[PDB]
DNA sequence: CGAAATATTAGC
DNA sequence: GCTAATATTTCG
């Protein structure tokens, strides 16, 4: 679909693995 | 070159991107919705708000 | 290439 | 949700 990435700490989705990675980083 | 905010201080990626930066400062908002008449700086901003209309 | 579009983010 | 702003991607 749209947002195929998930984070799963907080479940917002993202529409490529580099978008993810940079937001799993605020998580640190 | 970069494209800083003479006016402001803060630095961006193109000519135009400054230009969307100014329009913070001028007021400047040339993107009219046509149902409500709210003004937007940026193209990208009016069509989203398209959006809560429909 | 830089402009334009799009995705995202911050704020409330 | 809905805005304001900008970083990233796309485009001709
Ligand atoms: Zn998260
Ligand atoms: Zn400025
Ligand atoms: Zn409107």
């Amino acid at each position: 679909g749209e947002k195929p990435f998930v984070c799963n700490i907080c479940g917002r989705a993202f529409t490529t693995k580099g978008n993810l990675k940079v937001h799993y980083m605020t998580h640190g | 070159k970069q494209h800083g905010c003479t006016r402001c201080g803060k630095n961006f990626s193109s000519a135009s991107a400054l230009q969307i930066h100014e329009r913070t400062h001028t007021g400047e908002k040339p993107f009219v919705c046509n149902i409500c008449g709210r003004a937007f700086t940026t193209k990208g901003n009016l069509k989203v708000h398209y959006m809560t209309h429909g």
